[PDB]
């Protein structure tokens, strides 16, 4: 239905924007805050507007602004071979290489293969439409999950004279691994509370 | 107080001059002028007894009071019946501008003035003699002297629209590049902030005389001067009249809704299919009879950074024909951007005599111009392929960077031509297509009007140019633009000069030495350029022997 | 330290497991040395806030100097050394101990 | 509670009462008396009975209970029901 | 209407503070406000935290295979703490 419809994509649209800024690509406060009703106003979608092409989004990283970062919206509902062709040459078109796409209930077990194969030139990650609903890091149980860059992380093993593989461990599959972005290498510090000492410091290795 | 039948101090003096007895005539005076209330003349000397003097408790009470009459000024303004409120507010204003030179009733009677519609000019027009009216009148004061007469509109937009020229060179010629940020990142209602423009909106406020006040006096320095700056402060204003959500300019104006459109345009640098198809309605309702406004219309399109927005949408749209597999005659968005530049280039034409009617698209910038753009993309895209491919041949294949003549041809001679083609050298240059860079680089000798030298195209040319910072130190690079290009048209316009001047002052520690040396020596000042290619000049050369230190 | 405890603990339970019992503490110096509450004290509460500063350097559950290290010696030791400064604050010390 | 019938799963037999296929070959007929009435009053317009409609019939009873309580009313199941099916099966439902 | 796997959903105002809606007010005292929560059988935790006008913050399960899957490995570590600290300190035994 229209209305639910345009309600959801408002809230998928507030959740990627704030997952981009989580990842530290520049997005204003207004976006951060929009409105549903300023989802309205700006863009009811029936095939009226609906044209989830023009929902995709560009965005430029805070510190590295040549390293920028497309999201996708396919209207179809399971992405097929040739969309993932045209989002590519896209990319080609505007240099980017990261872009993660939304998926509308599921994607095609060849685009499966046809993303990861592609990879190590053109880093893309499928999202699942129903995932975007809700910011999962905003749940009560989810402590703060921090990138460490590996200046940080050598830092870390060099403290405690310890090696990568010694840490606890992540799976790159994990909900907030793939919020993240995190590929495998990376090294997560995870802030958390904590009833013993106040606050508790733990790295969690992307493997 | 004369004027209400009081005494003032030379009537003191009377009374004391040549008295007999003067202790009397002083309290005489005092009585004469004290407060008129039966418990203060016994109050008087008792509470002067505490060593507090009888104008403290008038200070007091002086304080209170006019707070209480300014309040009931704006309650008159607000309260009581229309005429019997108009009548006590007008009487009031008679008493009260006798003390206007005095230092209390001023602001009072300036609200005063600000709750009437219309009042006897001679007060206006005290306001405007005398600074001291001229400052602390209230906005209305000021917006009936204007709307009565055009005298101080002019005397004052004309430092303020020297300021927003200041603005405009100063930015335009400043010498930072970088791939964080350039000047044109600002959307227009970033620039609106600035208070020229706000405080234009507070003197005009809500009144369409002083909107067409401001509309010709920058029509006439937009015919004077061909620069789109006084486009983008009519622009300005008109969205800064929208973000007070002034009702007597937005609804009547048609212009309004087209460049409340253009500004989301301007805001993403593209005209997408939705504000796509809200201005191309917007220009398909221009019929016979009712065009008066294309002038005012297209006058709204030169504004800088809406030709950012129309030149990098066209370059998109001749990118992504490349792979839809289409020819550029299938492109209705295309046409659409086209048509809107033109009319916006072709302003400045309307303002100087009226001219309704949507032009033509030439034959060959349609049918020869753009598949060759898509052709040389293809190639470019080809190359990148065969480079990628496992070993394709030995030495892959050569991308072109041959000139097909036609394509100079019309960078040299149909306007819309050149201006898509210099911003299709900026977008490549953003993507670094060296290659492509090179290939349409030559050329560029012949250019029409030397809109390949305006301020615009040649600050996002050095924008773009600290990325590749290192080929700079190679001569080519900025001989293909300095030797070759801009030294084509240096001589000609200031602005080249300076334009030149500054590239090389950012960029002087990676050029390479003899090169900088004969860049200054060559783009010395030639005899076409004021205190600003001196003051570049000065830095030039004190980079310069910075430079004999590298 | 209030506001990063109502961060921690957003169900206000105050109760809560530490290693020193402070009051226990403060009970037995109080009935170590006789300590009159009925008479002024001659403690200074610069004095107290000095010694709770020192000994809160003195306590060390992680040990170095580099910004990691001294980072998880304040994450380790945040809520006693919040619980210390809150019950050997000088109002308290110069009012009812 | 109107968030609880939101989210929890009611299915179709949960509200119906109960059914019965009929057969009833001329559409503008039913073998049910009462069903003439609110059948006429949907067949002054042909709605996909200018062909031959297939000359069975399932007639459903649907609780007024259980519908008033999970706040079901009778057109929304329809619309579920030709979601799932298209234009496989051709639905009619009495007036409220 | 309503997502599977949901075949009863219990609507109740907890008595208990624990479950309270506990909050700090202006004044920074601790106010535990009484507010309806809904307990159903059978999980859906993607579904149910999708929906509108639901918490989606204090929203969790008793099933921890669910919350790892859609939160997080430290997630359910903090559901694994919570539940095993929930079935010891039932029956009012303390361990450290």
């Amino acid at each position: 239905d229209d209305e639910e419809e345009t309600y959801r994509l408002w809230k998928i649209r507030k959740t990627i924007m704030q997952l981009c800024h989580d990842r530290g690509y520049l997005v204003t406060q207004d976006e951060l805050d929009q409105t549903l009703e300023e989802f309205k106003a700006q863009f009811k979608p029936s095939e009226g507007r609906p044209r989830r092409t023009d929902l995709t989004v560009l965005v430029a990283h805070n510190d590295d602004p040549t390293d920028q970062m497309f999201v996708f919206f396919p209207e179809e509902p399971k992405v097929g071979i040739k969309t993932i062709k045209v989002y590519c040459q896209r990319m080609q078109e505007e240099n980017i290489t990261r872009a993660l796409i939304v998926v509308q209930q599921g994607m095609t077990p060849s685009a499966k293969q046809s993303l990861v194969d592609m990879a190590p030139k053109y880093i893309l990650e499928q999202f699942l439409q129903q995932e975007l609903l809700i910011n999962i890091t905003e749940h009560e149980l989810v402590p703060e999950h921090v990138v460490m860059t590996k200046e940080e992380v050598t830092e870390l093993l060099a403290r405690y004279k310890l090696r990568e593989n010694q840490l606890p461990r992540i799976q790159a599959g994990d909900p907030v691994a793939r919020y993240f972005g995190i590929k495998r290498g990376q090294v997560v510090k995870i802030i958390r509370p904590s009833e013993t000492a106040g606050r508790y410091i733990t790295y969690r290795l992307v493997q | 107080l004369q004027d209400l039948g009081v005494a003032n101090g030379e009537d003191l003096k009377e009374t004391l001059t040549n008295c007999t007895e003067p202790l009397k005539a002083i309290e005489q005076f005092q009585t004469e002028n004290g407060v008129l209330l039966p418990s203060l003349q016994s109050a008087l000397p008792f509470l002067d007894l505490h060593g507090t003097p009888r104008l403290e408790f008038h200070q007091s009470v002086f304080d209170e009071l006019r707070d209480k009459l300014l309040e009931r000024v704006s309650a008159i303004a607000s309260e009581g019946k229309a005429e019997e409120r108009y009548k006590k507010l007008e009487d009031l204003l008679e008493k009260s501008f006798s003390l206007v030179k005095m230092p209390s009733l001023q602001p009072v009677v300036m609200c005063v003035m600000k709750h009437l519609p219309k009042v006897p000019e001679k007060k206006l027009k005290l306001v405007m003699a005398d600074k001291e009216l001229y400052r602390a009148c209230a906005v209305e004061v000021k917006r009936q002297i204007w709307q009565d007469n055009q005298a101080l509109f002019g005397d004052e937009v004309s430092p303020l629209l020297k300021q927003y020229i200041l603005e405009k060179e100063s930015a335009l010629f400043s010498t930072e590049l970088s791939v964080l940020h350039n000047f044109f990142s600002p959307s227009p209602k970033t620039r609106r902030q600035g208070e020229v423009v706000q405080r234009l909106t507070r003197m005009v406020g809500k009144n369409v005389k002083l909107y067409d006040m401001v509309l010709q006096f920058l029509r006439t320095l937009f015919l004077r001067t061909r620069n789109v700056h006084y486009c983008t402060l009519r622009a300005e204003l008109l969205m800064s009249l929208h973000d007070l959500d002034v009702g007597e300019i937005c609804t009547v104006d048609p212009c309004h809704k087209f460049t409340w459109c253009l500004d989301a345009c301007i805001r993403e640098r593209f005209v997408d299919s939705k504000r796509a198809r809200e201005l191309q309605g917007f220009l398909d309702g221009v019929k016979k009879g009712q065009e008066q406004v294309l002038g005012d219309l297209s006058m709204i399109l030169c504004d800088p950074f809406a030709i950012n927005t129309l030149a990098l949408s066209t370059v998109r749209h001749l990118q992504e024909l490349v792979g839809q597999e289409t020819l550029p005659r299938d492109s209705p968005d295309l046409l659409l951007l086209l048509r809107l530049l033109a009319l916006g280039q072709g302003a400045w034409d309307m303002i100087d005599s009226q001219v309704f009617k949507e032009p033509k698209m030439e034959v060959e910038l349609i049918t020869r111009f753009l598949p060759m753009l898509m052709s040389f993309l293809v190639d470019d895209y080809t190359f990148n392929v065969d480079q990628k491919l496992p070993a394709e041949e030995k030495a892959p294949v050569s991308y072109p960077n041959t000139l097909p003549e036609s394509f100079t041809k019309f960078l040299q001679e149909q306007r819309m031509a050149c201006e898509v083609g210099l911003y299709y050298v900026l977008h490549i240059t953003k993507q670094r297509n060296k290659n492509a860079l090179l290939r349409l680089l030559p050329g560029l000798v012949e250019t029409f009007g030397d809109l390949a030298f305006g301020d615009i195209f040649l600050h996002l040319l050095t924008g773009n140019l600290a990325l590749l910072a290192d080929e700079f130190a190679l001569e080519d690079f900025c001989s293909s633009l300095f030797d070759g290009f801009f030294l084509t048209a240096s001589p000609r316009k200031e602005n080249v000069h300076r334009h030149a001047l500054r590239l090389l002052i950012h960029l002087h520690p990676r050029v390479a030495p003899s090169k900088l040396e004969a860049l200054q020596k060559a783009l010395e000042p030639t005899g076409q350029s004021g205190e600003a290619v001196k003051e570049l000049y000065s830095q030039l050369g004190e980079k310069l022997e910075q430079l004999d230190h590298r | 330290d209030r506001e990063v405890l109502r961060v921690i603990f957003p169900t206000g339970d105050s109760k809560v497991v530490l290693p020193c019992n402070l009051l226990r503490m403060i009970w037995n110096a109080q009935k170590i040395f006789h300590i009159n509450p009925r008479l002024p004290s001659d403690l200074h509460p610069i004095k107290v806030v000095e010694g709770v500063k020192e000994l809160s350097k003195k306590l060390v559950i992680v040990n170095g100097d580099d910004p990691l290290s001294r980072q998880a010696q304040e994450n380790a030791t945040l809520l006693f050394n919040i619980h210390l400064r809150s019950t050997l604050c000088s109002r308290r010390m110069a009012e009812e101990f | 509670k109107d968030i609880l019938c939101r989210l929890e799963h009611t299915t179709l037999r949960k509200v119906t009462a109960n059914t019965a296929i009929y057969y009833d070959p001329n559409p503008q007929s039913t073998v049910v008396a009462e069903d003439q009435e609110w059948v006429n009053v949907y067949y002054e317009m042909p709605d996909f009975d200018v062909a031959r409609i297939s000359p069975w019939l399932l007639r459903v009873e649907l609780d007024r209970k259980h519908m008033t309580d999970r706040k079901l009313t009778m057109e929304q199941i329809a619309e579920k029901i030709n979601a799932g099916f298209g234009d496989d099966l051709n639905c009619i439902f009495n007036d409220d | 209407q309503g997502i599977e796997q949901i075949s009863k959903v219990y609507m109740h105002l907890p008595q208990t503070d624990n479950k309270k809606k506990i909050i700090i007010t202006e004044d920074g005292e601790f106010k535990a406000l009484q507010e309806w929560i809904l307990e159903t059988d059978g999980v859906s935790l993607m579904r149910v935290l999708s929906e509108k006008d639901v918490d989606p913050v204090r929203t969790t399960s008793n099933d921890i295979v669910e919350i790892f899957t859609v939160l997080g490995i430290e997630a359910v570590r903090k559901a694994l703490e919570r539940e095993l600290y929930h079935v010891i300190s039932f029956d009012g035994s303390y361990v450290n």
